[PDB]
């Protein structure tokens, strides 16, 4: 991080693969659309 | 003071090759250095250097105190911010100062939700009884607010408690004639503090209060009046209505410390973009003066892609501040009666949140009682002569006696233009009391804080509106908004949109004429100045005159050395190519192109090699084209441009759509389009031209004849001279022209016979008498000569004068360097 | 298309609950019986004003009066209190005043008693909302018995706000002073600022606020609305907030007439309709007979611009007005009136005087 | 030179001297051209003062008189209007004695006039040639009506408010109407008026 | 006939019969005044503001205080479905002719 | 017979759109017009000067060439619009968008419009028009009458 | 009808908060029914006023020239 930024991931909240915050957890929605939605009380 | 400043002070006196640098804070700055930038070692907190760094140069961005102090943990974890630095609340859940060491009373098992402050923990721990009892001017962010003020009892010299006063005597200080009549032997004492609310050095300035329900004493009219004063003074010292910026301080102490790298800063306080370590890499920096995470060595690009999102969406200046603010005169009037800086301040200092603002003009009513209100009296105007010195103004510590050594009877490293601050405390005082400002108050209180966090930062923003489609800008190389932005035929570089034809950019000579003749309209009538003239292109014209002294000038219109003759007398004076060789000559050893230029100071034909114009202008050993045959490679090359562009859509290379885009200046870029001679052919079409339009219609024209199943190039002659007698080649009007091409006044029978050079010029020059010079150097009028033409039409070999006769060469009326050559022996040299 | 309303909130909330209006004692039907104090039932009528696609029911109580009938000996005095009772059936417009250039025979809805003001307050909305009293002379041609000149609700429901259209008589009915101790004054100036008091005070029994009046005029009678700008009332009970004056100011070179002008600007009305012009007792007293047929086709006379171009308005007096409109705002402020004050190029003392020409030819 | 310069009772003085030397004149010219005689600065008192005098001297009396040689007819009238020019100083002599006797092309004015001046003063010089020779500026010979080349017909001045035409001194060598006609309506009318 | 009149080609429709909105270089005229119209296409003024042009300016010549009919046109161009003159108001077709009957006084529904 | 809006305008039995079918038809056919553009320049029948010639509206006609558009003489910003989907086509599907707007299933505006790519999803009111950004939870708008009754 | 409707909200702002361009005396949200309407201060620099047109735009100096013949020219003539 000193610079400004073995397995490195920058991710980045709103190669590059979508995917969402957790807690919320993604849909069948593989890779594009809408997803992730807030996962319920169950 | 702190850790760093007994060490920076101790090495000063000594004299070791060394000294600490800390910034403002008092802490040792992470990259310290040697005596002379040698070696730039980092550091932490304590003072100790990184075993693993003592690199010559500048170290990329060392480590910071947290993270510093982190890994060491390794060999409780703090959280670092981003920025490097603490986090704000650690985590048992407490929360920390900005140095690492806990605020006192925050262990909790959760987070804090908001704990205090650098200002708040030292006025609770003033309750708790470690300090002078005088609580510290807190800003309603917590942080400290930049202008201190600490009563002094008057006798034996002890500050005037005010934790105890205030809780217990509140009415003595609704205002300041209660304040006297229950502490009379009391004298203010305003200063600048820094980020830690430690006093500043020097910028103690004692004021008096003799002669001038809230809480915390920081918010009552006693101290916003006490600080108003402060400013005030200070613009006099410091030429600017506050107190010295987190750059000033550490660059006063950068240059009294002589260290390896002095900030860089600019008078509206803020860190400078870029600063520039003497010695070693430059690197920009940000606000708050971390260095950028690289930059060791403006706005188009996003405008650009914007606005072609508004493309992609396919079928179906700030807001409402420039119609309340400047339409209307309650701006235009704010800056006339100095500076952006000066009156962005001014407004800080004064009303320094909008809901003071708003108390402020609802209980004035009055423009002109406003700065007797504002200063508790006419303070600033009785600044502006000093008047105050002896007033207002006593011992404190900022040593008037020097200030006034200086002058006639700087404080953080300000130079002080005593005659500017006079100027511009005087304009404050105009500005304050003008019945515009309160309608401004009244505006820029309105304007959501969102967009202007508080009414410093509402003038800019209106400042930046002062002028203020499905258009797309150009982009240069690294933003760099381009010059000439055409869209829709128009083309506008910005006060001069020009339909059709690219337009030419305002060179220097253009600028300083329009600059010279805006500033004629402020002159006397009667009276003038120098407003150079510029030629067609935009070149300054060789010759400058100014009141009978006429100089010449060289390119970008600097008086030549010498030449500086009497108006009314012939000046002869290098000739563009000459000035443009001696230019080339200098920016091409100063680097460490030659134009060479004949005798008689013309454009050599051949240039480099390759050969020019007489205007000297490029022109694609190489023999170069006459006065026709340049004129008719122009068409041979439209013609091939012509076929070149039916070859490419034969290719189908090129979209359909995209020749339209052009049309509109909406060529989109290989930069974003990295897929792919393209743009070649784009180039063509981008300038919505005539000879864009006549390059179409001929490839259009090509497309749809020789698909499925012209162009007048100019007749010339053997030698590339112009043909008397031009046709158009079918169903030809066979006009004829002169001998450079320029035509002189249908089916007809007998196609016209036209007379050659120098018939024409014969009958000219027999006719009226116009006749034509020998020597060309001042003739006398018996140089001049009638040409003597032979039968068939050209020059006859040897013309003759009534001072003497010369040989001519048959293609053109000029002179050979000498019986008398032929035309086969003038054309084998 | 539609109007869509919604709240404005300091910042984002979870529950948000509102409480609806309660419409106060007497509305809520479609025949709104306001009760009045001192003077009793005041029952109007309702009317659903459609504005986008979207429709606002609106009540009217048109015709409401503010004085008695200025007729026969109430001709050329002050206004005074109507001390009416029980139920004033405030459900048609009434009859407009005399103005210059009436055509003859008189049209039907002209008369003298023409100081009723009519009240435009939409269903139900905030409970202390804002007023305009706007002072208009309905003209000849408007108005179809049925529904009054400016209709107002329109800018009432737009704005969610009472419009009072107050009328008030103007011409030598308004003003016919003598510069005079015993007939000067401005009779339709004192007429205006009682159809003020009347909406300071019975103007909560409508939705109304007394504290957020906002005086309006139109052409030419916004030169006698903008008199309320100088003139000085008791300075504690302030009859408006704001003035809208379109197109006319105090200002204005005819905003008052000097009494040596009016003292003989009358005299040429007294000798042209018959009167004898001897003293002011005998000659007022013999205009109060006239018909105000006779009196009005007389006013037209006097005053086409091409002869005399007798004007008739607010003459100072000492009383109501004292100093010059000029002179008056010379002096310091001492309250904060804003003021939307404008213009139109379709204006002009030709096309206000229209009316009288026809009238001439 | 002799050191006494601008003062207070000048700017009083000189507006006096130059637009009356009457009362009532100058309160309409105070007003119309706004010469603030009070204001204390020659920079604008005087920018705004020597173009009340341009009008009352200078540019009305020679749009007066064509109009009256026009009218009373005495022969053809062609007026001119030379735009104001910020470049030469130095030469006493304006933009259209400048242009119609070839300054332009004198061997000491070698380059300080661009080729558009030495263009327009050709085309300037040919117009006032055609004059001398003729009497009327498009054709060079009286006897022969033949249409200019060179520039754009000079059109006769008429006196009619319709259409006065005159020739702007410009590059392009423009016709125009109505030289002054708020300004010279105020000299000749309203002051010519006022003056009885 | 010289009366009013680059690289411009007009448009032309059938048997000659010049056509009615020429384009060029972005601008677009249907020639008459107060047609430029840059980017897009203009609208040819309809029969509506033909006669609404004529009246105002024939409106110059009534003196102050008189006034006489100046059709009002829509946003389009089409005549407004009823036409004032003076408290006298006739719902008109649509080349702005008044329809039989239908000619009630200002001031009420029609 | 054929269908037309409530203004009596041809609108290209023939039950036809709503509010926003009309409206989403007319970016069908956009999407349609530069993928016609993008085929003709596959095809290679139309030269890249006649193109800019008509963006002059200097369009050729085939009386005077018997040999042998309209979306381009007219230099309207649709027009610019086709021509650059059309040229960002081409180059991106030779080597190797358009917001239409969702509809709910009776033809009428859905009331959240998504950019559906990026989207900063805005609701619009019962006829298309937007009622007052990268948010989390796209936001949930009122219906057509939700929003009546609100004002009501 | 669309017009008239951006001026009813001018003169009801005005009624109700004493600002045309504000309709709450308690909240300075700017308006987006129509374009601002800015305050008249009588500098010469600009004063500016609203042309109630179509477009609704601000503009400046409503009379200069025959204003200044009224207040400054006659008014003078009248002593
Ligand atoms: C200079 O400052 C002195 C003292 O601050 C001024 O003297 C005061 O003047 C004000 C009004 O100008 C009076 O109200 C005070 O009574 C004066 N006080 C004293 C002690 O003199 C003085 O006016 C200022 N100006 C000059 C020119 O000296
Ligand atoms: C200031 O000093 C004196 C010294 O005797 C002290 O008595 C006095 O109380 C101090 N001032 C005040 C207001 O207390
Ligand atoms: C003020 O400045 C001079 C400059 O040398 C210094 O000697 C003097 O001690 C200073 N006076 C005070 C009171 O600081
Ligand atoms: C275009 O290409 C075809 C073959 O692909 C060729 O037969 C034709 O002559 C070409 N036309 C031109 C004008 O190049
Ligand atoms: C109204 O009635 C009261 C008696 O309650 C009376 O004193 C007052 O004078 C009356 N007003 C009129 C106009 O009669
Ligand atoms: C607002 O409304 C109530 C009646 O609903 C009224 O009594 C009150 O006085 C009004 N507000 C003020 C400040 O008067
Ligand atoms: C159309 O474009 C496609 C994609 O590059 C290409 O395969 C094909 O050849 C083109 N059509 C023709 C006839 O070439």
């Amino acid at each position: 991080t000193a610079r400004g930024f073995v397995n490195i991931t920058w991710k980045l909240q709103l190669r590059t693969q979508f995917g969402c915050l957790e807690g919320f957890g993604r849909v069948v929605a593989a890779s594009d659309a809408l997803g992730c939605v807030k996962c319920p009380e169950g | 003071l702190r850790p760093c400043e007994l060490q920076r002070e101790r090495a000063f006196l000594k004299r070791e090759d060394y000294v600490p640098q800390c910034a403002e804070d008092g802490s040792f700055q992470t990259v310290q250095c040697g005596k002379d930038g040698a070696s730039c070692w980092c550091v932490d907190a304590d003072g100790r250097e990184v075993p693993g760094s003592r690199q010559p140069g500048r170290p990329a961005a060392c480590l910071s105190f947290c993270q510093l102090q982190k890994q060491q943990i390794l060999l409780y974890l703090p959280q670092c911010q981003d920025s490097g630095d603490y986090s704000p609340v650690q985590c048992q859940c407490w929360c920390v100062d900005a140095e690492g060491m806990e605020v006192y009373g925050t262990r909790q098992q959760g987070r804090p939700a908001r704990c205090p402050r650098s200002c708040e923990i030292r006025n609770r721990r003033l309750l708790h009884g470690v300090g002078d009892r005088s609580p510290p001017q807190c800003s309603p962010d917590g942080a400290f607010r930049p202008v201190q003020c600490k009563f002094v009892n008057t006798t034996d010299m002890m500050i005037f408690d005010l934790v105890h006063s205030y809780s217990r005597f509140p009415d003595a200080f609704v205002t300041f004639s209660s304040f006297r009549s229950r502490f009379p032997e009391v004298s203010g004492y305003c200063y600048c503090a820094d980020s830690q609310g430690r006093e500043l050095a020097e910028t103690g300035l004692e004021l008096l209060l003799d002669e001038i329900l809230a809480s915390t004493f920081a918010e009552t009219t006693l101290y916003r009046i006490l600080q108003r004063r402060f400013l005030a003074v200070q613009l006099v010292i410091s030429g600017r209505f506050r107190c010295p910026t987190k750059c000033e301080v550490e660059r006063f102490a950068a240059t009294s410390f002589r260290h390896p790298y002095v900030p860089s800063c600019h008078p509206d306080g803020e860190y400078q973009a870029a600063q520039c370590q003497q010695g070693g890499p430059c690197w920009c920096v940000d606000s708050r003066g971390q260095e950028i995470p690289g930059t060791r060595q403006q706005s188009c690009p996003s405008e650009r892609r914007r606005a072609f999102s508004r493309l992609r969406f396919g079928p179906s200046c700030p807001p409402s501040i420039k119609e309340l603010f400047l339409d209307s005169g309650i701006f235009q009037p704010m800056l006339q009666g100095v500076a952006p800086e000066s009156l962005k301040e001014a407004i800080r200092g004064l009303f320094p949140s909008r809901e003071l603002a708003r108390l402020a003009l609802q209980f004035t009513t009055n423009a002109k009682r406003l700065q007797q209100n504002l200063f508790g009296g006419r303070f600033l105007v009785k600044v502006g002569q000093f008047n105050l010195s002896g007033a207002l103004g006593t011992r404190g510590t900022f040593n008037f006696s020097h200030f006034f050594q200086q002058l006639g009877l700087g404080s953080f490293g300000f130079e002080v233009n005593l005659q500017e601050n006079q100027n511009a405390l005087q304009f404050l005082s105009s500005f304050l009391e003008l019945p515009e400002f309160l309608l401004f108050l009244q505006h820029a209180i309105s304007v959501p804080e969102d967009i202007a966090r508080d009414l410093g930062d509402v003038m800019e923003m209106v400042f930046s509106s002062q002028g203020c489609s499905l258009f797309v800008p150009a982009c240069t190389a690294e933003g760099s908004y381009e010059e000439v932005q055409c869209f829709a035929g128009d083309c506008w570089c910005a006060g001069s949109r020009v339909r059709g034809g690219r337009p030419r950019c305002p060179t220097e000579c253009e600028k300083q004429r329009a600059r010279m003749q805006s500033l004629l309209g402020s002159q006397p009538a009667g009276s003038s100045l120098f407003v150079p003239a510029c030629t067609s292109k935009g070149n300054f014209l060789p010759v400058q005159c100014f009141n009978s002294e006429c100089y010449c000038v060289d390119t970008e219109g600097q008086p030549i050395p010498g030449t500086r003759s009497a108006l009314g007398e012939p000046k002869k004076c290098p000739s563009p190519c000459q000035l443009q060789a001696e230019r080339a000559f200098l920016g091409t050893v100063r680097t460490l192109y030659i134009p060479q230029c004949s005798a008689s100071g013309q454009w050599s034909p051949v240039q480099c090699c390759w050969c020019v114009d007489e205007a000297g202008q490029k022109l694609e050993v190489p023999a170069c084209p006459g006065s026709c045959e340049e004129v008719k490679l122009r068409v041979l090359q439209f013609i091939r441009e012509a076929e070149e562009i039916v070859t490419y859509s034969n290719s189908s290379r090129f979209p359909l759509g995209e020749s339209f885009l052009a049309a509109k200046g909406i060529r989109l870029t290989d930069e974003e389009l990295a897929f792919p001679s393209r743009e070649t052919f784009l180039e063509k079409f981008l300038s919505g031209s005539d000879y864009a339009i006549r390059l179409a219609a001929q490839s259009t024209f090509d497309f749809y004849q020789r698909r499925l199943v012209s162009a007048y190039l100019p007749q010339c002659d053997a030698f590339g001279g112009w043909e008397p007698v031009q046709c158009h080649a079918a169903t030809g009007h066979c006009w004829c022209v002169d001998g450079k091409g320029e035509y002189v006044p249908a089916r007809s029978r007998q196609i016209p016979q036209c007379p050659t050079s120098c018939e024409r010029l014969r009958a000219s020059g027999l006719l009226s008498s116009w006749k034509q010079a020998g020597v060309q150097a001042e003739p006398s009028p018996k140089d001049l000569f009638i040409p003597t033409c032979l039968e068939t039409g050209e020059f006859a070999r040897l013309q003759a004068s009534e001072a003497g006769t010369w040989c001519v060469d048959p293609a053109s009326g000029e002179g050979v360097p000498p019986q008398c050559p032929s035309l086969c022996e003038v054309l084998q040299s | 298309q539609a109007q869509n309303c919604r709240l404005l909130l300091h910042e984002e909330a979870t529950y948000i609950y509102r409480k609806p209006n309660i419409p106060l004692p007497g509305f809520g039907t479609s025949s709104p019986s306001v009760p009045i104090a001192t003077h009793g039932q005041l029952l109007g009528r309702s009317q659903a004003i459609q504005v986008g696609t979207s429709w606002k029911p609106v009540d009217q109580f048109l015709g409401v009066p503010y004085a008695a009938p200025p007729l026969g000996e109430k001709r050329f005095r002050a206004p005074e209190h109507l001390n009416w009772t029980g139920s004033w059936e405030a459900t048609k417009p009434r009859a407009r005043c005399w103005q210059p250039g009436i055509r003859t025979p008189t049209p039907p809805g002209v008369s003298e008693d023409c100081l009723y003001l009519n009240v435009f307050v939409p269903q139900n909305m905030a409970p202390n909302a804002s007023v305009l009293v706007f002072f208009h002379n309905a003209a000849e041609g408007k108005g179809s018995g049925d529904r009054p000149a400016v209709d107002g609700s329109f800018l009432a429901a737009v704005g969610n706000l009472i419009v009072v259209t107050a009328s008030y008589r103007t011409g030598i009915f308004g003003f016919l002073s003598s510069g005079s101790s015993e007939l000067s004054g401005n009779w339709g100036l004192l007429d205006q600022v009682v159809a003020l008091t009347w909406v300071q005070t019975h103007i909560q029994a409508f939705g109304g606020d007394p504290r957020r009046v906002t005086l309006a005029a139109d052409r030419g009678g916004a030169d006698i609305a903008s008199i309320h700008l100088v003139t000085t009332r008791a300075a504690n009970s302030r009859l408006f907030r704001r003035a809208v004056l379109m197109g006319g100011s105090a200002l204005s070179p005819a905003a008052v007439i000097r009494p040596e002008r009016a003292r003989q600007q009358a005299a040429a009305l007294a000798k042209e309709v018959g009167c004898p012009s001897s003293s002011v007792q005998e000659m007022v007293s013999c205009l109060r007979q006239e018909p105000a047929r006779i009196l009005n086709d007389a006013q037209t006379k006097l005053l086409a611009v091409s002869g005399p171009f007798h004007y008739w308005g607010p003459v100072v007096d000492g009383q109501y007005l004292r100093e010059t409109p000029a002179r008056v705002l010379q002096r310091a402020p001492r309250v904060k009136v804003d003021l939307l004050i404008g213009s139109s190029q379709d204006d002009g003392l030709i096309n206000r005087a229209k009316a009288v020409k026809q009238f001439e030819e | 030179s002799q050191g006494r310069t601008s003062s207070k009772t000048a700017f009083s003085q000189a507006l006096q001297n130059s637009l009356g030397g009457d009362a009532g004149v100058q309160a309409a010219a105070t007003w119309y051209y706004s010469l603030e005689h009070d204001s204390d600065d020659x920079a604008s008192f005087s920018r705004a003062l020597e173009q009340a005098t341009r009008d009352y001297f200078i540019i009305c009396p020679v749009i007066d008189m064509a109009s009256h040689w026009a009218r009373t007819v005495r022969g053809n009238v062609f007026m001119y209007h030379a735009p104001e020019s910020y470049s030469h100083s130095s030469l006493e002599l304006l933009t259209d004695v400048l242009y119609a006797f070839g300054l332009p092309f004198y061997p000491a004015y070698e380059g300080q006039f661009t080729l558009e001046e030495k263009s327009l003063s050709l085309k300037i010089m040919q117009y006032f040639s055609n004059f001398i020779r003729s009497g009327n500026p498009n054709y060079p010979h009286e006897f022969s009506r033949r249409a200019p080349e060179f520039a754009a017909p000079w059109p006769d001045f008429v006196p009619r408010d319709g259409a006065e035409s005159y020739k702007e001194l410009s590059v392009l060598l423009p016709n125009r109407q109505g030289l002054k006609k708020a300004d010279c309506s105020f000299w000749s009318k309203y002051i010519q008026s006022l003056k009885a | 006939s010289s009366q009013g009149c680059s690289l411009f080609v007009p448009a032309c429709t059938a048997e000659g019969s010049y056509e009615e909105v020429q384009c060029f270089a972005g601008d677009c005229w249907c020639e008459l005044a107060g047609s430029r119209v840059r980017g897009g296409r203009p609208r040819c003024p309809t029969e509506c503001e033909k006669q609404r042009a004529r009246m105002q300016s024939l409106l110059g010549s009534q003196p102050a205080g008189s006034s006489l009919f100046v059709p009002a046109c829509t946003s389009k161009g089409n005549f407004l479905p009823v036409q004032c003159f003076n408290s006298e108001c006739y719902c008109v077709d649509t080349e702005g002719q008044p329809i039989p009957g239908t000619r009630s006084a200002l001031g009420e529904p029609k």
